């Protein structure tokens, strides 16, 4: 029951050695969404 | 010390001449330069930024 985190550790920290891509930063083009209209005379 | 002291400088001299005046009438025609490109990027590590 002492060593139950040490595994936990040693996982986090090789997972933590995948480098992941982060798009925090990077923005995209969008446009503005139509909504319904109906109009009438 | 007689003329045939001075043959090594006359060699010098006569390499000198052969080299300046075969210089001259050599034909120069222009080349084409095929390798313009911009491929010289730099790596290194992302600064990504935390919160």
């Amino acid at each position: 029951l002492d060593n139950v985190i040490k595994q936990i550790e040693a996982l986090s920290v090789i997972v933590n050695r995948s480098e992941k891509a982060d798009d925090a930063q990077i923005l995209g083009p969008n446009t503005y969404k139509q909504l319904l209209e109906h109009l009438f005379s | 010390m007689a003329s045939t002291t001075r043959l090594v400088n006359d060699r010098k001299q006569l390499e000198q001449q052969v080299k300046d005046d075969a210089r001259i009438l050599a034909d120069a025609r222009g080349l084409n330069i095929t390798t313009v490109a911009n491929d010289s990027a730099t790596g290194g590590q992302a600064i990504r930024n935390v919160g």
